[PDB]
Parts: structure tokens; C-alpha cells; sequence
């Protein structure tokens, strides 16, 4: 028995072990109850203004349209505290831990960003934060793991299974499943048992809501398409969430193409992967032929995820989305591209969804089409791994 | 399913409960699995929980993580594990066999062929550990329609409509949850669960086996006393595995001990 | 002949040699221009809104302050595109070139933000950006030398003298001697010769006035203090500029005290350096018994440049602001209160401000203050130089 | 100053400009320094610049700059170098000695006792390179309160006011500049100066040096012909100096060469 439906059509589901039904019963509860409290609202707004800065800027990018019959902007979630869209939702769930009288904080990380976002919203809100990150994850994101640190969280290495996301994914439950009286579990995408996609999808569609307000103050219409990077899939639902019912705007999604898609070293279960049932849900995924979860693979170590949420499925499935993939190279031109001619350095993921907006323009560069791109993240981090790039390219 | 209704009259008859180990499929190996399960059997199991390795055991403790990494060490793949069940049921005629699942490997093929596989081998339960109540029905069916056992999971803190559901939908046996958490030996459960076990029998559910954290004689007998059907050990049973792997000898000689003592514990 | 004072009291004027005195005319005449022009007012406006991210939020800082009388809020620069203040000014200096004509911009840096403001700046308005770091900052700041380079700027490594930021100064000076026609020269602080005290001041003003407005919205009354960290001044002059004839409101300058005063190993020349004249301007600096430029030592790299802007030298000397000094100690304090205890990463150099404001909040804590720091960066780029201090300490 | 009206009088009488070179005192250290200028002046100099290493010479190009350098790596000082022009004075009584300053060293401990010591050691002129006219008040007023002409800049592009202002407050030479940027042989100035020499004579202007960039015979002539009083070399002399560090006599014989040639291009 839940408030809402578990399900967006076939996709979705609460796939958890009978321990934790009343955890999930529970916090979907409190969330139907918050988001009817005009003093939650009140008090995750000021958050929002006060603390992490919005609303973000929407950015005309002139100059890598020139000549073309593209009208592009950027949501600069990249400006968010913190650096990335994560932010707005660990705010709202900080606060849906202390309504059902929480203090503490469970969360996943696989590239650090997420981490990094719950160890600032617990550090602000005065939780006691654990956050459990693959093994093979902390040796990689020193800089991340510290930065947890030195907000005070608790950093736990996990070294089961693959030693990466997925095993950070599976601690965090397993906690959980014990824990869940005192402690929440701060899910860090719109994936996972139901309500997690809802709430996660609720917590960060202002994304949509601001660049609708946005666009139709500068430009008197709404946009052609709106263009969203998709890992587990917040920052793009977060995008389309206000704009579903606007039947004329394209809603397109894009994973990680990798290697190419032919290559099999890809993240782009959506269209590529296979339905099966992980981490609570029912999504396409990656996996081995005999139903062994695979790794999800990009340039961007942010696209580690190796699922996507269930209201894409459900949104491709129906023809409402569209998704599509782009490659490492396409996400690296896109990412020279940017710093060069507008002076934004973007996160490698948000440079997928550029990398296929700019494949948009060049493609048809007399179609008339007014994008944005929703730039989730800043791209500080990405600056040593691309360095990298270049120069074994001799570039 | 009928092995266990034959058990469970046998046993009461012998006055005693039942003793249920838990072992990974093919940890260390497979041949050294067999053998592991031959020896369980020998040194008085009523039953077997047998996992298939998984990927993501997200229900288990590190006792077990680990497990599932040695079989994964050894390549052991469900396809193995099918084999291996073939052969088990092969050498014992009566003695009930319940697989461990998690859910991925029921949908991957088909929720449907799978049941029919674990009946044309001789499986007589299936578990799915991260399955509730809640999205059970295409594998509860799946399972009646192939003479397979679905066994349900009742929480120590399990509310009227969870025991009356339980008690309908299962078959086999209900495994009683000892307490929140994981898998392991390493946290003991602290919850009475009489009033469960009574409520359970009054809704004619399937006997009640108590699992999760029991690792001594004191434990089986407890719950045999609580009035549960018997009790399962996993991780008590595979740290022991873990002990010896450099010694496939005493392995042998100390799970053959421990299972002993355990079944001694459950005469009434 | 000028427009404007050149002079703040005794300090400041326009030391450089002949041939750059044109230079500096014309971009006075430029700034006075621009000043009064409304389309320029709004294309300014414009980028700071919807490029840079105007206006920054003011947080207030709850759990620092708790159990005291102080009310603390921090003006969050560090949330602006670039991630420091410095990117105000640099819009509104690339604007000033483009309306003399010049497409070409030269600049000099020493940890390396302004010549990353300065090459965003140029990448988005479509500006050749040369800019010179000392090769001993080179050396230390491949992390912003490769941001620039990303930026499509061209960066040139200065061996002359100290092969750091003062010679980095020089050679913007010397190329401009050359090249003032087609390039104009975007100094980095609110410092050197007149105009640049003046237009950095105005470029800037921006923070205060904003802070003003939201410190009345929010608490009904001015605030107590403004408190910024004062390398060559131009954070904070931007945070005091529209609190100067408000005289109930104090301005507190914070120098850095490096290994202690008494060390002589410090960057606090407003206070206990000497006057001189260098870089254009009579005003107190680091320097030998005998004249020659000195270094200006902290523990942030930022805090680099060796004097201090006039017109702060002028509002110590009427006692309208006071100047105080912070030890690397203290700052680093700072710095891990705020990560730990409000979830934000301060650069080192506004740690410095905030160190400052929590020694008047814990000396005096009964004393009912409302207090704004001005958070003039993020510190992300500092959490490597944190992380081996306190590994190096045993802590 | 009067040493620059007795020296612009004689050469007027032989038909000849003033060859004048700079280099860095104490460069590449102070006794080579002083066996330097000795050799400048035996060779024919007119008159002498000579700058104090200063750690921002921001008007100087690389060769000046890297002199700085040598000198500074010698711990040169301005206190040595006031030790050095006064040994130079004693040694020759009429050649007009000036100094290439920068502003801080002139005001560091006080902008009059700077110019008194001048006076003291027997310096004939400064030129502060960062101080614009706008700015001379303090610096020319210590000048000629303790007989030091202040010389002054005139760029290419003067305009009238800064060619009367030039003019009036200056004494013993007008700085011709022979183009923008900074000193440097790398770099030939390449503007008609006739217009500016006319002018400057017309409102009594001290007699003109060109200096910057000045490198060869035929460039001293060119500014004797376009009615200018002399010349000043200076990164062509230090560039000499540069190359012959590890030989302090070859040193010596370029700088002779050098200086005989640019000085017999002076005659008119
Ligand atoms: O003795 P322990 O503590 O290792 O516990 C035995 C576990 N082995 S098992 O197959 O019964 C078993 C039963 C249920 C499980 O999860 C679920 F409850 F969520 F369904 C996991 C394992
Ligand atoms: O021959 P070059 O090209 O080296 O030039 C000679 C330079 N030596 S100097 O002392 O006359 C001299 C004169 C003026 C200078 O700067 C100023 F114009 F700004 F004042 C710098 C040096
Ligand atoms: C976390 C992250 C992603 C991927 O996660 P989603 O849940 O799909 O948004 C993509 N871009 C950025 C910048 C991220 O930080
Ligand atoms: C550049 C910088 C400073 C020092 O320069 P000011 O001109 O004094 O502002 C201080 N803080 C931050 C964050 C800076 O980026
Ligand atoms: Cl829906
Ligand atoms: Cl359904
Ligand atoms: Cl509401
Ligand atoms: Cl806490
Ligand atoms: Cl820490
Ligand atoms: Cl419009
Ligand atoms: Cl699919
Ligand atoms: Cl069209
Ligand atoms: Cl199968
Ligand atoms: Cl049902
Ligand atoms: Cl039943
Ligand atoms: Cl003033
Ligand atoms: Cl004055
Ligand atoms: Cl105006
Ligand atoms: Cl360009
Ligand atoms: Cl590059
Ligand atoms: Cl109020
Ligand atoms: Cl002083
Ligand atoms: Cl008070
Ligand atoms: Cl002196
Ligand atoms: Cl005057
Ligand atoms: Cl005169
Ligand atoms: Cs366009
Ligand atoms: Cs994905
Ligand atoms: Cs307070
Ligand atoms: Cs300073």
C-alpha cells in the first residue's frame, strides 16, 4: 500500500528486502505531507536563495552559434553552491530527514559529487553524516574524499563487489536496513525504490520551472528542446519536469556513448542496456548476459550509475523523450569548445549534452531551433583529466 | 514444496525442529562445494539454503559478500549453480533444497523459465531476497505454477495484514526475520518472537523457520522452544568455510562438527 | 591634466613613464564616458546578470555564531562565475576596452584567478587575451595556466626579477608601453596608477550595494561592520564603496599577517609596511631598508602583490576604516570552521576576513554585532595546500 | 647641470654631436663596473648614464633588465653605487654624469637628501623613469635646489603643451625618445623626431639626446642631421658587456671598439 504509484507504467517498483518496506512507506509519507506544509516549502526555498544561490543565471551563448540559425542558452546550474544541480536536492532531503526527526545521514557517492553534496547539506543542517564510496572510488577522488572530510562526514571505503558505486549503492541500503529509525538515506539520483524518483524529481524540477520563466521572459516562447546529460537521471528530470505538459517542447536525453556503442564501453542502458530489476527499481541497465550488473562507462567518471531512472524509460517508452548518446570525443570537443569561446569551463558530463546541441546546429545550421542546454555542473574537476587527454594525443 | 510438508510431519513426529545451514553455490569452487553440501547433509542438515552468486547481495553481510566473491573467483556462474543443483538433488531424494535469489537473476530469462528450471532440476523453494510482499505476485505464481515453494519474509515488527498476507501467499516454510539488518553472526538477534510464531499458526501459515544471526546450540533451541518449525545458519557455517580454505580436510571436519552440535540443539 | 583625482589624499597618483600617460588619459576619459552612458550601464548589467550569476546570495552563517551575539552573514562572492569577485571587474574592464576600440587585452597574475578572470572575460566577448605570470607562478599554478590556456588565452612566463607577480606586473607595464593603441591593459586590483583605483572601485561597488540592500530586506538596519580581506584592495573596496558616508557602518580591512607580524614575514604593508612608490601609485608596500620591492608572504597564494591600494591607504589615514592583520594559523582555523560547521569551502584569502570576524565574535561574546563578511572566493583550489598542513602537523 | 652647458658649447665648437652611452653601475660587478666606464670614457663618451639596479625597471627591455640582474647577483646597492660616482667625479673633472633612476629609490629615504647626495658625489643630472611630468614637482624642484638638472622625456607624439612644459622645467638635456615601448637594441625607432628638435629649440628646450634603440654609426649621424644635440647607446653597450662575462679583456676591446665608432659618427 503506498500514497502514490510506485510505478511509471512498467518501470519502477520498490525491489527492496521486507525490512525496509515501513523506511520507504515512511519517508514517502512524510514527503506527501511536506510538500503540502507552506513552512517546509518556505524553509527549503530560503535554502535554496539563501544558501545555494538561486535562481541560476540563464546564459545566450552567441558566439558558438554564430552564423547558424541556433538560438542557444545554458542553465547555469554550474553556479549552484557546490558547483553542481546536486545541491537543490540534498537540501530537500536534509529536510525531509529532520520532518520524520532524523540526525543523521546515509549517502552514496561514486565520483564524489554526491558525496560532497550530502557532507554540505548535513554540515549546514547539522546532521551526522556517513557516506559510502567504493574503494576503487576513494583512491580515485582524493580531492572529493577530502573535501567530505572537511565538511565532517564520515567516509566509508567499501570493498565488496566491484569496489565502486553499484557496492557504495548496496552498503548504504544495508545500513539502511538496520538504521533507517535514526538515520535517512540521502539517494543521490531519480533512481531506486519508489519514492525516490518522485521525490528526487520534485526536489529538483525549479531547474525546468526557473528556465521556463526564463526563456519566455527573453524570448516570448518556449524552447524548441531542452537538453539534459543523463546519468541515473536528476539533473535531466529536473530540466523536464515543468515542460511534460508543454507538448511542443522536445525533451532529449543524453547518455554516455564511451567508447561508441558498438564498442559495448558505453553508459547507455536507456537505449542500449537491458530491463532488469536493481537497486530497488525496475530500468533498463547494464548487465552481463546471465543478469550480473555491469560497469557503466564514460569519459566522465560522474556517469558511473549503471541504471537510469524509471520515468525515462517510462517517457522514452511512450515517445515523450527522446534519448541519445554521445561519444568521449564528441563530449571533449564540446568541452574545448566551451572554454574557448564562451569562457565557462562545463563538468564533462554537462559536455555531452552540449557535445549533442552543437550536433543539432552543425547538422542543420539553417533549421530555426531555440536549445537549452542544462548545464549541470562546473567542469574544475574534469581539468587534469583532460589535460591527460591532450597531451597523449599530442595535442 | 511437498519436501518440506514431509519434513516438517517427520519432524514432528521425531519431536525435534529443523536445522537449516546456508552456503554460496560454488564457494571455493565447485567441486569443494559439493562436497561442503554432501558433508552438511551427512552431519544431519533437514534442509539447505543454497545463494547463487550475485553480483550485488544487498541483503547480506560481509560474511557472505565474501562468499559470493570466492564463487565469483572461481568463475562460478547461475548456469553452474544449476548444474550443481541437478547433481545435489541427483544423490537426495527427500531432503528440501531453497535457493537464495536475488531478483535480477529470477527476471534475467524470464520470471516463468525460471521457476521451470528449479523444478526440472529439483528445487523446492526460492527466496528472493530483495522481493517484498508488496511486487511478490509474478513470482509467487511463477513458483505455484512449477510445484516451487515461494517463502516470504516476516519481519519481527510485522503488522496483522503482513502476517495474514505472509501466511496466505507462502508455502514451504516462512522464514522468520531474527531481527533488522544483514546477514551475520556477528549481531545476534534481541526481539521475542513468540507472539509471531503463535499469530503465523493461528493463520495457518507455513512452519516457521528463524534466521538471520544464529551461530550457537542455545539459539536453535530457543527458537524450537518460541515454538518455530527450526532455525537456518549462513554466515556461522561459511566463516568456517572462509577459516579453512587452505585445508579442505579440516573444512570438512569442522562444518561436519558444527552442523552436529546445531542439529543435536533443535531435540525438543 | 585629468578628469577625476588622481590623488586619494597622499596616496595613489599616476607614476609611469611618459609615453604610457596617453595610455591612461584615454582610459579615464573611457571610464567617465562609459560612467554616463546608459547602454553601456546596461550591456554591464547584462553579463553580470546573465553570465556571471548577479546578485550573490548573502547567507547567513547560523551555526558559527551560536550561543553568542553576533549575527554573521557572509556575501557570496564565491558563488559568482569564476568563483571570485574578481570576475565583476573584469566584465565591465572588457567592456571599457571594446568601447575604445581595442580588441586585445593584456594581464598579469600571480596565483592565477585574474588571469582566469581575465581569459573568460576575453573568450566570451571575443578578446585577444595575453597574460604574464612570474615562471615561479607558472611553475606552482598549472591548474589556472591550464584554465587560461583552455580559455584560448595566451600565457607568457616572466623570468625577470623575482619571476612572480610584481615582474609579472612590470611586463604587462612595458608591453603596454608598446602596444596601447589596440591592447588595453586589465589590472587586476584596485591599485596602480590612475584610473584603475577608481574604476576597480566602481566595477566593484556592486558587492556592497547589493549587501546593503539584502542586510536591510533581511534585518530592517545597516549592518554593524563589513569585513573583507585586503590584498591590493579590490574585494574589499567593492564591499566598503556604498557604506563610506554611512559612518555608523564599520569597515574592517584584513592584511595577512603571514608567520606573524613581529616575523617579518607578513603581507600587511597598510599597516606595517612602508610608503613608496611602485606599480605606478605612492602608497605603503613591502620593501628593503633601501627601496627595493619586497615579497608579500601568506599562506594564500593570492595575497601575493607587495603594496596595497590607495584609497585604502587613504581611509586608514582619516580613520574611516580600520586595517587589521590575520596570522596563516588563523586563517586556517577559519577556513576548517566554515567547511565543518556551514558546508562551505572559503578561499584561504577570505578565510583571513572570516578568522578576523570570529575573533571579534569570540572575544566578545555578549556583544551584539551584525557582522558581514564579504566571501570573496571559493576554496576548492586551496584544499590541497590545507590537506599537507595539517598531515604535515599530525592532525 | 653647467657641466652639460660647457660640454654642449665645446662639442658645438668642434662640429660635433655627444655620443653618450648607459650601462648598469656594478654590472657584472664593481670594479669591472669601474674599469667599464673608464673604458667608455677613454674611447671617446661625451658623457655618461648610468643606472642604479633597481628590482622593477619597468621601462627597460630584456638586456637592461638582465643587467639589473648581474648586478643585483653581485649585491650591488645603491649605497655602493654612490661610492662608485663619487670615485668616478674624482677621477674626471667635466664629463656630465647622469642617473637612469626609477622613483621609489629617489624617494626611498627622502627626495631631498637623494638629490643632496647627488650634488655631493658630483652627479650632473637624473631622469626617473616613472615619473611623469605630471608628477616632477618634488623630484625637479630637489634637482635644482642642489644643482642637479632634472631631465625630462619628450615622446614622439608631444604634443605643443608638453613640448613648452618639457621645455621650461628642464635643464642640461632634452630626452628624446625615439619611439614607444622600452629600451632595447631589438627595436629601431622608426618616426621623423625633425618636427619635435625644431620645437624644442624654439622654446629655449635644453639640447636634445635621442636615446632607445639607438644601436649603430649610422644612427647617431641620423639624429646629429635631424638637428639633435647627441645620442644615447645603451642595451648595444650592455648587450657587449653581456657577451663577454668570461672575458673581462675582450670585454673591454668590444667596448672600445664600439664606443670609438658610435662617438666618430657624432661629427657632423
Ligand atoms: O545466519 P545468517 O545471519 O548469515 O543469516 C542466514 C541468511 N541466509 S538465507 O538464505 O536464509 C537469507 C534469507 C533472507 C535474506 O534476506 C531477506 F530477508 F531480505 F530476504 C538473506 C539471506
Ligand atoms: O639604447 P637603449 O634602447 O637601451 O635605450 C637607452 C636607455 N637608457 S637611458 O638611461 O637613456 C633611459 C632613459 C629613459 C628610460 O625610460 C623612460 F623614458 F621612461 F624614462 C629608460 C632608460
Ligand atoms: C551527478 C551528475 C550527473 C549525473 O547524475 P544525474 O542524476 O543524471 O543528474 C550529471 N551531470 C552532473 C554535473 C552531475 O553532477
Ligand atoms: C584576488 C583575491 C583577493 C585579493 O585581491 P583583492 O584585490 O584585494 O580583492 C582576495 N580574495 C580573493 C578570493 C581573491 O580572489
Ligand atoms: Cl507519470
Ligand atoms: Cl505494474
Ligand atoms: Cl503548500
Ligand atoms: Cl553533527
Ligand atoms: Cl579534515
Ligand atoms: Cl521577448
Ligand atoms: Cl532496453
Ligand atoms: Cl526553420
Ligand atoms: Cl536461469
Ligand atoms: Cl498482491
Ligand atoms: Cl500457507
Ligand atoms: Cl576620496
Ligand atoms: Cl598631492
Ligand atoms: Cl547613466
Ligand atoms: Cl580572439
Ligand atoms: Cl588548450
Ligand atoms: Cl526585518
Ligand atoms: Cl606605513
Ligand atoms: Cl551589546
Ligand atoms: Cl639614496
Ligand atoms: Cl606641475
Ligand atoms: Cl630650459
Ligand atoms: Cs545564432
Ligand atoms: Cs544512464
Ligand atoms: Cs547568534
Ligand atoms: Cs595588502
Amino acid at each position: 500500500t503506498t500514497l502514490l504509484n510506485p510505478y511509471f507504467g512498467e518501470f519502477g517498483g520498490m525491489y527492496v528486502p521486507q525490512i525496509l518496506m515501513p523506511a520507504l512507506n515512511q519517508l514517502e509519507e512524510a514527503f506527501v505531507s511536506a510538500q503540502k506544509d507552506p513552512e517546509f516549502q518556505a524553509q527549503f526555498a530560503d535554502l535554496l536563495k539563501n544558501y545555494a544561490g538561486r535562481p541560476t543565471a540563464l546564459t545566450k551563448c552567441q558566439n558558438i552559434t554564430a552564423g547558424t540559425r541556433t538560438t542557444l542558452y545554458l542553465k547555469r546550474e554550474d553556479l549552484l553552491h557546490g558547483g553542481a544541480h546536486k545541491t537543490n536536492q540534498v537540501l530537500g532531503q536534509a529536510l525531509l530527514a529532520k520532518r520524520m526527526g532524523k540526525s543523521e545521514i546515509i549517502a552514496e557517492t561514486g565520483a564524489g559529487q554526491h558525496g560532497v553534496a550530502s557532507a554540505l547539506a548535513s554540515a549546514l543542517l547539522g546532521l551526522k553524516c556517513r557516506i559510502y564510496m567504493g574503494a576503487k572510488d576513494v583512491e580515485r577522488q582524493s580531492p572529493n574524499v577530502f573535501r567530505m572530510r572537511l565538511m565532517g562526514a564520515e567516509v566509508i571505503p567499501v570493498h565488496s563487489g566491484s569496489a565502486t558505486l553499484k557496492d557504495a549503492c548496496n552498503e548504504a541500503l544495508r545500513d539502511w536496513s538496520g538504521s533507517y529509525e535514526t538515520a535517512h538515506y540521502m539517494l543521490g539520483t531519480a533512481a531506486g525504490p519508489h519514492p525516490y524518483p518522485t521525490i528526487v524529481r520534485e526536489f529538483q524540477r525549479m531547474i525546468g520551472e526557473e528556465t521556463k520563466a526564463q526563456i519566455l521572459d527573453k524570448e516570448g516562447r518556449l524552447p524548441d528542446a531542452v537538453i539534459a546529460c543523463v546519468g541515473g537521471g536528476s539533473n535531466a528530470i529536473g530540466m523536464f519536469a515543468d515542460f511534460i505538459n508543454d507538448t511542443s517542447v522536445g525533451l532529449i536525453g543524453v547518455e554516455p556513448g564511451g567508447h561508441g556503442i558498438e564498442t559495448g564501453e558505453h553508459g547507455a542502458p536507456l537505449k542500449h542496456g537491458r530491463v532488469g530489476i536493481y537497486f530497488g527499481m525496475k530500468a533498463p541497465m547494464m548487465q552481463t548476459a546471465d543478469g550480473q550488473i555491469e560497469e557503466s562507462y564514460s569519459i566522465s567518471a560522474g556517469l558511473d550509475f549503471p541504471s537510469v531512472g524509471p520515468q525515462h524509460a517510462y517517457l522514452n517508452s511512450i515517445g515523450r523523450a527522446d534519448y541519445v548518446s554521445i561519444t568521449d570525443d564528441e563530449a571533449l570537443e564540446a568541452f574545448k569548445t566551451l572554454c574557448r569561446h564562451e569562457g565557462i569551463i562545463p563538468a564533462l558530463e554537462s559536455s555531452h549534452a552540449l557535445a549533442h546541441a552543437l550536433k543539432m546546429m552543425r547538422e542543420q545550421p539553417e533549421k530555426e531551433q531555440l536549445l537549452v542546454v542544462n548545464l549541470a555542473g562546473r567542469g574544475d574537476k574534469d581539468i587534469f583529466t583532460v589535460h591527460d587527454i591532450l597531451k597523449a594525443r599530442g595535442e | 514444496m511437498e519436501r518440506y510438508e514431509n519434513l516438517f510431519a517427520q519432524l514432528n513426529d521425531r519431536r525435534e525442529g529443523a536445522f537449516v545451514p546456508f552456503v554460496t553455490l560454488g564457494d571455493p569452487g565447485i567441486e569443494q562445494s559439493l562436497k561442503i553440501i554432501d558433508t552438511l547433509i551427512d552431519a544431519g542438515a533437514d534442509a539447505l539454503e543454497l545463494g547463487v552468486p550475485f553480483s550485488d547481495p544487498l541483503a547480506d553481510g560481509p560474511t557472505i559478500q565474501n562468499a559470493n566473491l570466492r564463487a565469483f573467483a572461481a568463475g562460478v556462474t547461475p548456469a553452474q549453480c544449476f548444474e550443481m543443483l541437478a547433481l545435489i538433488r541427483e544423490k537426495h531424494p527427500t531432503i528440501p533444497i531453497g535457493l537464495l535469489m536475488y531478483a535480477n537473476l529470477v527476471f534475467n530469462n524470464g520470471i516463468d523459465a525460471f521457476y521451470a528450471r528449479c523444478e526440472q532440476v529439483g528445487v523446492d523453494s526460492v527466496l528472493v531476497a530483495d522481493v517484498p510482499v508488496e511486487e511478490s505476485a509474478p513470482f509467487r505464481q511463477a513458483a505455484l505454477r512449477h510445484n516451487i515453494a515461494p517463502i516470504f519474509i516476516c519481519p519481527p515488527n510485522a503488522d496483522d495484514d503482513l502476517l495474514r498476507q505472509v501466511a496466505s501467499y507462502g508455502r514451504g516454510y516462512t522464514y522468520l526475520l531474527s531481527r533488522s539488518g544483514v546477514t551475520g553472526a556477528e549481531n545476534r538477534g534481541a526481539l521475542p518472537l513468540h507472539h509471531l510464531i503463535e499469530k503465523l499458526k493461528e493463520y495457518h501459515a507455513a512452519p516457521a523457520l528463524q534466521g538471520f544471526g544464529i551461530s550457537s546450540p542455545e539459539q536453535v533451541s530457543a527458537a524450537v522452544r518460541a515454538g518455530a518449525a527450526g532455525a537456518i545458519s549462513g554466515s556461522a557455517i561459511v566463516k568456517i568455510i572462509e577459516k579453512n580454505l587452505a585445508s579442505p580436510k579440516q573444512m570438512l571436519a569442522e562444518l561436519r562438527s558444527f552442523v552436529s552440535a546445531m542439529k543435536a540443539a533443535s531435540r525438543a
